[PDB]
């Protein structure tokens, strides 16, 4: 997953700022219906032209000669930007040390590299619908996670493109909360905590925590379908010797004796569970728990989180929107009522929605209804707005 | 008065008003008081010869940036602003310009065993650069 020539991104983004950008909706969308002041103005972008010169300092008053300038420059990355404690584009007036980030909208990403710990499907460039089923499940979770016990309702997400997937939430003070409170809810999802170093990632303790309740309740619909049938991950040695070495011992070879007498990867599965009914995860009391079995199940699929994306006031990321020109892919807006109908292929690059205007507005292509969820957003807004 | 024989270490001689006339009536004493005016201003080299007031005066100034004439005749003001301002007009500011502790109750009493004297020589400067404060570096307000 990569674009193929930057020869056509010049004219693409030529007539994509010009004709292809919601800046009416767009200015709205970040504005707030003006209620508040020096709101806009300081919300800083951050643009980046050719040979990636990503420059901070980025601002214009209302969406008129933001257009104008946009069409004048064409960046080719942008970042939006905090609303920092003064004017960005004059950050040098006021008395140094006294130029900082006051409140930002609360971000979060996830990536594919994440899963890159078992992933075998493929590359670090490429993909394939496998992995992709991780793209489709692991929202879910992240999602309800704040539809259901953190009392907000202005989520919205996407997929960047290439790797991670976006989650711009704005919602009510919460952009307007402590870099503590980032962190603290960063730990509070940081569930499986595991990159490419440690082995036994998860040594969950012996009470569960409701909410890792709801999270195995959806583990038991959509992991198992994808792993057996999709990867069927016991197929030779080198797989599951990526598995096998988080284990205690005392029957650790007889999970290979069932490895290599096999026509499938179930019956291997299956004889784990029984064993686990023999074997005591507490040798003490008659509570015979999934703890290993699950955690393996988990670790195998569990939205690998960032320690400093998601607290920083800093790391600032794309705009909806706003072309990746090194996968073609634009900001492809994701929701539940679209994460059971979704495929990373046949969603359009910039070389695509192109073709298809190139072919009045959004209205007429698959770009409205891309942007159904954008106004649809915006209309959660206006109900925001009393 | 007192530094004639502090550092200098000799006498100083002295003559007040009512005794000017017996030195009018007087070649001796009257003499004696011009040869005393001699070791006066000699003296009063011998202060420069020791203490080295002239070239430590003249190395500070060359550091300092500001008249040496007007150094001498005694100035904390100038021997600092004349100096902040070659540094701080090479930082295109625009300053500016002219117009118009805690004791510790000492517990008196006499100390027999060794006594120690401790001196905080360079405590302003040290806290100032210690904790890097500047008139640009603070919302002082
Ligand atoms: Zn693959």
């Amino acid at each position: 997953m990569e674009t193929f020539d930057p020869t056509e991104l010049p004219e693409l983004l030529k007539l994509y700022y010009r004709r292809l950008f919601p800046y009416s909706q767009y200015y709205r969308w970040l504005n707030y219906g003006g209620v508040i002041k020096n709101y806009f103005q300081h919300r800083e972008f951050s643009f980046t032209l050719k040979d990636d010169i990503y420059i901070r300092y980025q601002s214009f008053n209302n969406q008129s000669d933001l257009e104008k300038e946009m069409q004048k420059m064409n960046p080719y990355k942008i970042d939006i930007g905090a609303v920092y404690s003064h004017r960005p584009n004059q950050h040098n007036t006021v008395k140094l040390g006294a130029f900082q980030a006051q409140e930002k909208e609360l971000v979060f990403d996830i990536d594919m590299t994440d899963y890159d710990d078992v992933r075998r499907c493929c590359s670090s460039a490429d993909i394939c619908p496998k992995c992709w089923t991780l793209m489709t499940m692991a929202i879910r979770i992240i999602d309800r996670a704040l539809k259901e016990d953190f009392g907000f309702k202005h989520r919205l997400w996407v997929y960047s493109g290439r790797r991670g997937v976006h989650c711009w939430v704005c919602d009510e003070s919460v952009r307007k909360l402590s870099s503590a409170v980032r962190s603290g809810i960063v730990e509070y999802l940081s569930l499986v905590k595991g990159g490419q170093d440690v082995k036994k990632k998860v040594h969950l303790s012996e009470k569960i925590h409701p909410f890792i309740r709801k999270s195995i309740n959806i583990i038991k619909k959509y992991f198992e379908e994808y792993a057996l049938v999709n990867q069927d991950i016991l197929e030779n040695k080198e797989s599951w010797d990526k598995i096998l070495a988080l284990v205690p011992e005392t029957i650790h070879d007889e999970l290979q004796q069932s490895f290599q007498k096999s026509h499938n990867s179930l019956q291997r599965w299956e004889h784990l569970k029984k064993v686990a009914s023999r074997y005591q995860n507490n040798i003490k009391n008659d509570k015979y728990g999934p703890w290993l079995e699950w955690e393996i199940m988990l670790q195998y699929c569990f939205p690998r989180l960032d320690i400093n994306v998601s607290k920083g006031i800093n790391h600032l990321l794309k705009s909806p929107f706003s072309v990746h020109p090194k996968t073609g892919r634009i900001s492809v807006p994701i929701d539940l009522q679209k994460v059971d109908q979704f495929d990373p292929f046949t969603v359009p690059t910039i070389s695509f929605i192109c073709r298809e205007l190139d072919a009045r507005d959004y209205k007429k292509t698959s770009l409205a209804p891309y942007v159904k969820v954008f106004e649809h957003f915006l209309e959660n807004l206006d109900k925001s707005r009393k | 008065s007192e530094l004639v024989q502090q550092i200098l270490k000799t006498e100083r001689v002295v003559i007040p008003m009512e005794n000017i006339q017996n030195m009018y009536s007087e070649s001796s004493q009257l003499l004696y008081l011009l040869e005393h005016t001699w070791k006066d201003a000699k003296f009063i080299l011998q202060i420069m010869c020791e203490l080295n007031v002239l070239p430590l005066a003249l190395q500070i100034t060359n550091i300092a940036g500001n008249i040496m004439s007007r150094t001498l005749m005694g100035g904390r003001s100038e021997r600092n602003e004349f100096l902040l301002l070659h540094a701080f007009y090479e930082n295109n500011y625009i300053v500016p310009d002219k117009q118009i502790g805690l004791v510790l109750d000492p517990k008196v009493g006499f100390y027999d065993k060794f006594i120690l004297l401790l001196d905080f020589n360079s405590l302003y400067p040290s806290i100032i650069q210690e904790f890097n404060i500047c008139f640009t570096t603070v919302q002082r307000v």
